[PDB]
């Protein structure tokens, strides 16, 4: 009386809990995507109307 | 974190050693301890030196700290000792309170069996040992509730020297008794079950050593009802304290 | 031999060394010298205390299988 | 070094039911699948039977595999083998013996691989 | 947009499959509830204690870079809130305490158990119950830490206007914190008569 | 095979060991890269800042060491015929230091990257933002807190 | 062994208790989090009408008392020691998703008209009473899930 | 100079801790010998011990003239 | 027990009387939310005309009467042994309110929002937003009528 | 075949050997492309600074080293009958180093971008540049350490 | 049919063989795009410099023959009678050297677009561009080292 003889409970197992551990990766690295340079304070500009 | 009204109980002199104590607490080891000690020693002495050079403040801090670091260590140092722990190894001062047994082979399991107390610190049997974490984890967290609760309660009391200095009679029968009656009823108690539990010999009486906290669990959320008796008349006086505190 | 008792052996003890100083505390600084030594020896004291209950009537005992033999 | 005993043996009428048992020290018994193997006269070793080191899972030789059941106690260092409907073919030195870690996989037990074995007892019928 | 077509994708397989099965017969075979039967129960304890933590950390730290930022900004012309406003970090940081005691509490189940009760009633019944309510402390936990957080950074912000607003907006958090602790009374009630596992 | 240990249990303990140092490696990443940034964009016009600044990329790299240190514990405790009890211990070991320690490099990058541009325009501003970055820093303690008791009852007693 | 007491029904049980609280947590977060942005807001501006205009946030946070109730409740009936039947689960599994969602959808109504009712209060001082009304209306929509959490956990154990 | 400020308190320790490391080898202190995985012949380790700590006291010495001068 | 009543039978029983609340509490808080900002939007103004602008809020309320008119008859009907004929019913019941109702909210959530905003600028207008929601209300009480039709075959002529 | 052999045993080696190198080359990709384009942005105005500059790229590079030691070592370990517990072992190496490497991949590539910027303005804070990329490029380290320890124990006492 | 040879194991081989070439020439077109805008752009007004400006070209080509061979040398193992294990591996070499010639192409095509604008105005650049360029196509040359190890272990002792 098994649960599938291709889909077995151990291999469930190991999908569910790897699903899991690649979501936690997907919103790792859909967070690190976002990290932009602060571009203009890096760079000096000038014109001659200030100061 | 700010200036205190005036007159008011200084919070200086508690903090004067309360506040690297309970460092040490957390930083115990006595050759970290050692090593902290040297540093802060050494500006401690050479002090009318530094005094008169110019410093940047990520090191005038550490010497206007100088005696702070000092006491912040020597107590790290006490603290390592009764942890028995100096580099991660540990001190073979005493005999141990724990014999193994007569004999075994290569690679047999032993257990230890009791044959007194250590006298000071954790016995160093317990180095290696293959349930140290399960002993020390026990020590600890008890450890930490009980200074905790010893801490707050005697800071409490500086509440009670205030209202009778300003002779603020009504804060005395409207915020203290209240406040105090309803803290050391719960976890005052918790306090008491957790030093009363060492004192019991379960083994030797053949008891069922309580769980402290399902017992605290239960008297809120299932009161007048007991898995294990830790003393006489468990459930009779826990209902009385539920009723003290909700009233 | 150990027992509760000697825990409260040495609060007695502690408990009249410090009283015994609050009375002969120098005068200069005497708030200084009143607070920190009697709180020192008191918080010393609870760290010694409870390490020491923990240790009476222990439910757990070391347990170990790399030991060699002669040890 | 490691030592064991086995216990039980003598001669027994067809039909018996003797129960070998085997003690053991010198190692963590719980750690190690256990094993019994038998040599009538003059043949080679025979694999009787294996348990795991939790005593949940076994395997019996043909010859045996309904007659024989082997049991395991982790906290008595101790190993039995019950049998039943004993008969002459049965007649052999048994011997109690130390094998792989944890429990025997296929390749293992066909190998016949074990560490250390006692000095058997006998069994006639 | 790509991540809605894979979720499109993934929905109409999924129902394909399952009138596949129907239609042919064999419908009995998807059998969520032998699933629940098979899979270890340590399995089911193990993912609702690191995800009790876990979350309830998620909580934690979401909740005190939005207080802190804020903190930070809101400082550089009044530096006096940096040290009032510790507070707000404080209501966030102790909803990992929170998950840290309840993993405290659940880990002290975590026995062997005999091969032949392996899947017996009650092994069955802590498997589930430390799941849901791991899960519960976690999830109440991130939504309280978030809760608390943006509201410390309303508080802040506040603060560097007029003092005398911020004793009046506490009131808004510690109402926010309250969310973390019911979460805690109701793991502790869920994992209450869990046994053992024998 | 056994009912206890199934030939695929080690796959819990493999992929915990290397989720416990994946994930604090990417919170560590994250928190050195957004710190970063703000110790540039400040000491272009205030570099005497620098050295004291730098704090927020020291606490992001202690989270790594949390990594590392259960990382290499539960790898300790590995072999073929493990059982399946240890297995998922060694997962929930990993797991929960591993998503600890995520979300606590990321507050960390946050946070410092505020903090080191405040430090910049207001000098008092530094203390603050030290006190604040520590209760970022302690969220990845606690992952590995309980990563130490779960894998402290890796081996107890667990028979094959 | 019954048929109708499976040994995976404690599961629905559970997954119903994590549901009530879980989604009522998120219905009061909601609630007040909007509502605290409002209150902050008119901050700088009339300091007087704080104390007397938290009355959002008060409501936001009753309806964590509505989960906490139905996660109460079910949580009473589960038990290792008894046959809990499946047709229980399913009905507990109700009882989560019925007071779970219908105070995740009235926190957030509470939280829209909060926000926008104190922070244009400060214009006109008449509007108040008209604010609370529309609350209340935006209140019972989390107890009417309650209602019906109650009779599904009445009749599943009978 | 700067230094040799580093090198002599980092010697300094080198020499008491290697050569106290060493005598607890050289009498088979249970803390260093006892378990089956530490390395079997304590005087074997601890002469190897005694010489890293003449090492680092040639280190100590010779920067204590580099911090006198 | 009987293969027309699987024990698994209650479960989409259960699931259409969920179904009945949580759609109709969306339909009937969205149109609560967007009509509450028109109404506070407006009586900064006029704040004479509150009490009579405020009808859609009311109209909105109403949808979340028949989700729970719907939801307390299905729960009613409900039982360990129900034929699984009796669930299909149930979740369709549950399913035509519900839905139903999710539509009826967004319509007076757009139509008042706007009407109420109208309104303050020409009083004549008012009758015509009231004739709008009505037409918008009905939707409602379309899938409320559907659904006590499917509720009462749920047991007509059953056997288990 | 042999339940602790399965054919399918060396699929996990073989995606593990190619994890290795196939993720740490993404993460050196970002860091020598990111950094590249602060290097010639800022050595059009400063070219005599351009020898100084390039740090970062090395950096970036040596991460791509670290996958190809450990993806050569597992590869060495394949075979057509390797344990499924190998399997395991080099699946989880190679997922360290790899996913590791990337992490490090990103910081290196963003400090290095922003901090050869900002040294073309002050040159003070080059030295602090490199400080922080140390940091960073740590964060790799550990990916291989936990990599070698766990390739290590990949064959001992296995039984296929 | 064979336990160790499933009549499917030859798709591991066919998806490996294309991979390796479908990959590399991705990488390898989007380096020759992004830097043929650049090399269009950054001559109109300076065409002198046109063919010493193609070299990122050239070397975003190169990496498409590392496919290229890697390709062909799997195209040669297949056979309809092959080992499982010896589909993996050639599943393994066509990833390793198809995803991180994919890497070092987009690294190359962002360089080079970046280094071809500034070495128009700034002639001292080139050389930068040339040796950064170097690191990064080196990225590729990992990958096929990696493949070409496997290669060798594919089928040097395997047996049906």
């Amino acid at each position: 009386d098994i649960l599938s003889s291709i889909w077995t409970e151990g291999l469930l197992m190991c999908l569910i809990v790897s699903a899991l551990l690649l979501f936690i990766l997907i919103v790792a690295l859909s967070w690190i995507s976002n990290l932009d340079i602060t571009y203009g304070a890096l760079e000096k500009s000038t014109n001659p109307i200030k100061k | 974190y700010g200036i205190a009204q005036y007159r008011e109980i200084n919070a200086g002199l508690p903090t004067i050693v309360t506040f690297p104590f309970m460092f040490a607490i957390m930083f115990g080891d006595m050759g970290h301890g050692f090593l902290m000690t040297l540093a802060a020693l050494s500006l401690v002495l050479n002090e009318k030196k530094i005094n008169k050079m110019k410093r940047g403040e990520i090191f005038d801090m550490a010497f206007t700290g100088r005696y702070i670091i000092l006491l912040m260590g020597v107590f790290s140092m006490y603290t390592g000792f009764l942890y028995n722990d100096i580099f991660s190894k540990t001190m073979t001062i005493f005999k141990s309170g724990w014999k193994w047994p007569d004999h075994w082979k290569k690679g047999e399991s032993i257990t230890a069996t009791s044959v007194g107390t250590y006298p000071i610190g954790l016995d160093w049997a317990w180095h290696g040992t293959e349930n140290a974490l399960l002993f020390s984890n026990s020590y600890k967290m008890k450890l930490s509730i009980l200074m905790g609760f010893i801490h707050m309660t005697y800071s409490y009391f500086f509440s009670l020297a205030n209202h009778l200095y300003f002779n603020s009679m009504i804060d005395i029968i409207g915020n203290f008794i209240p406040g105090l009656l309803f803290m050391q009823g719960i976890f005052g108690y918790l306090s008491v079950c957790i030093v009363y539990k060492w004192a019991v010999d379960w083994v030797k009486d053949g008891k069922p050593a309580p769980g402290l906290l399902n017992m605290l669990i239960n008297m809120f959320l299932s009161p007048g009802t007991i898995d294990d008796e830790l003393y006489p008349h468990q459930a009779k006086v826990q209902v009385f304290l539920l009723l003290m505190a909700l009233v | 031999m150990s027992s509760f008792y000697t825990v409260v052996g040495v609060f007695i003890v502690v408990s009249a060394m410090s009283v015994l100083f609050w009375i002969m505390a120098p005068k200069n600084n005497q708030a200084v010298w009143r607070s920190t030594v009697i709180l020192t020896l008191a918080m010393m004291f609870l760290m010694w205390a409870i390490t020491f209950l923990c240790q009476l009537h222990p439910l757990v005992a070391p347990r170990r299988s790399d030991l060699r033999p002669e040890f | 070094q490691v030592q064991l005993q086995e216990s039980g043996g003598g001669l027994v009428q067809p039909g018996g039911s003797l129960r070998l048992s085997c003690v053991a020290s010198g190692f963590t018994f719980s750690r190690y699948a256990m094993t019994w193997v038998r040599q009538a006269p003059g043949k080679g070793l025979e694999w009787v039977s294996d348990i795991s080191s939790g005593g949940s899972s076994t395997f019996y030789t043909d010859s045996v595999k309904g007659r024989f059941t082997i049991s395991r106690d982790n906290a008595k260092n101790t190993l039995y083998l019950q049998m039943n409907s004993l008969k002459p073919d049965d007649t052999a030195i048994y011997f109690c013996a130390k094998g792989v870690p944890s429990y025997y996989s296929d390749y293992e037990r066909r190998s016949k691989r074990y560490d250390s074995r006692g000095q058997g007892t006998q069994v006639t019928v | 947009s790509f991540s809605h077509f894979l979720y499109y994708l993934v929905l109409i397989v999924v129902i394909v499959y399952g009138l596949y099965k129907l239609f042919t017969g064999h419908g009995s075979d998807i059998n969520f509830g032998k699933f629940l039967l098979r899979t270890s129960p340590y399995m089911w304890a193990n993912l609702g204690i690191a995800l009790c933590v876990g979350l309830s950390v998620v909580g934690a730290a979401w909740g005190i870079f939005i207080t802190g930022s804020s903190m930070i900004g809101a400082g550089v012309r009044a530096p006096r809130i940096t040290t009032k406003n510790l507070i707000s970090i404080i209501f966030c940081e102790v909803v990992a305490i929170y998950g840290l005691i309840i993993a405290i509490v659940f880990s002290s189940k975590l026995t062997v158990a005999t091969a032949e009760n392996m899947y017996s009633k009650s092994n069955l019944y802590t498997g589930y119950s430390l799941f849901w309510a791991g899960i519960t402390v976690g999830a109440s936990n991130l939504i309280c830490g978030i809760a608390v957080g943006i509201t410390g950074a309303t508080a802040a912000i506040s603060d560097a206007a007029d003092s005398a607003l911020f004793v009046k907006i506490l009131v808004i958090e510690i109402f926010g914190s309250i969310l973390g602790l019911l979460g805690l009374i109701v793991g502790l009630l869920m994992a209450g008569k869990a046994s053992e596992f024998q | 095979m056994t009912e206890l240990c199934p030939v695929y249990a080690p796959f819990f303990g493999a992929i915990g060991c290397a989720s416990a140092i994946i994930f604090t490696s990417l919170g560590a990443a994250y928190g050195t890269a957004k710190s970063g940034v703000g110790i540039c964009a400040t000491c272009v016009l205030r570099p005497d800042l620098l050295f004291k600044n730098i704090v927020p990329v020291i606490m992001a790299g202690i989270i790594a060491i949390y990594g590392l240190v259960v990382s290499v514990l539960v790898c300790y405790s590995l072999g073929q015929k493990q059982a399946l009890y240890t297995g998922f211990i060694q997962l929930g070991a990993g797991l929960s230091v591993g998503l600890s320690g995520l979300a606590a490099g990321f507050a960390i990058g946050i946070v410092g990257d505020a903090g080191v541009r405040g430090s910049s325009q207001q000098p008092r501003l530094f203390v603050g933002m030290i006190l604040i970055l520590i209760f970022a820093e302690v969220l990845g303690l606690y992952g590995l807190i309980v990563a130490l008791l779960l894998n402290s009852r890796a081996t107890q007693d667990v028979v094959c | 062994s019954n048929i109708y007491a499976p040994l995976y029904a404690p599961f629905f049980g559970f997954a119903g208790c994590a549901a009530a609280m879980v989604l009522s947590c998120l219905g009061a977060a909601i609630g007040t989090a909007k509502s605290g942005i409002g209150i902050a807001g008119i901050g700088t501006f009339k300091p007087e009408l704080i104390m007397k205009s938290l009355i959002p946030v008060v409501m936001s946070g009753i309806l964590a008392i509505y989960g906490l109730v139905v996660a109460v409740l079910i949580a009473g009936n589960l038990s290792p020691t008894e046959d809990y039947t499946l047709f229980n689960g399913f009905m507990h599994l109700s009882c989560g998703l019925c007071v779970g969602f219908a105070c995740l959808s009235s926190g957030y109504a509470i939280g829209m008209v909060g926000d926008v009712g104190v922070r244009k209060y400060m214009h006109q001082p008449r509007l108040f009473v008209g604010i609370v009304l529309i609350l209340i209306f935006s209140e019972v929509l989390g107890l009417y899930g309650m209602i019906v959490a109650l009779i599904l956990n009445t009749r599943g154990s009978e | 100079t700067g230094k040799a400020w580093c090198c002599t308190v980092l010697s300094a320790f080198g020499v008491v801790i290697l050569s106290v490391i060493a005598h607890l080898f050289n009498t088979n202190h249970e803390s260093f010998v006892g378990s089956i995985n530490d390395p079997e012949d304590g005087p074997a380790v601890a002469h190897t011990v005694y010489l890293a700590a003449l090492v680092y006291l040639v280190f100590f010495v010779f920067c204590g003239f580099q911090v006198y001068l």
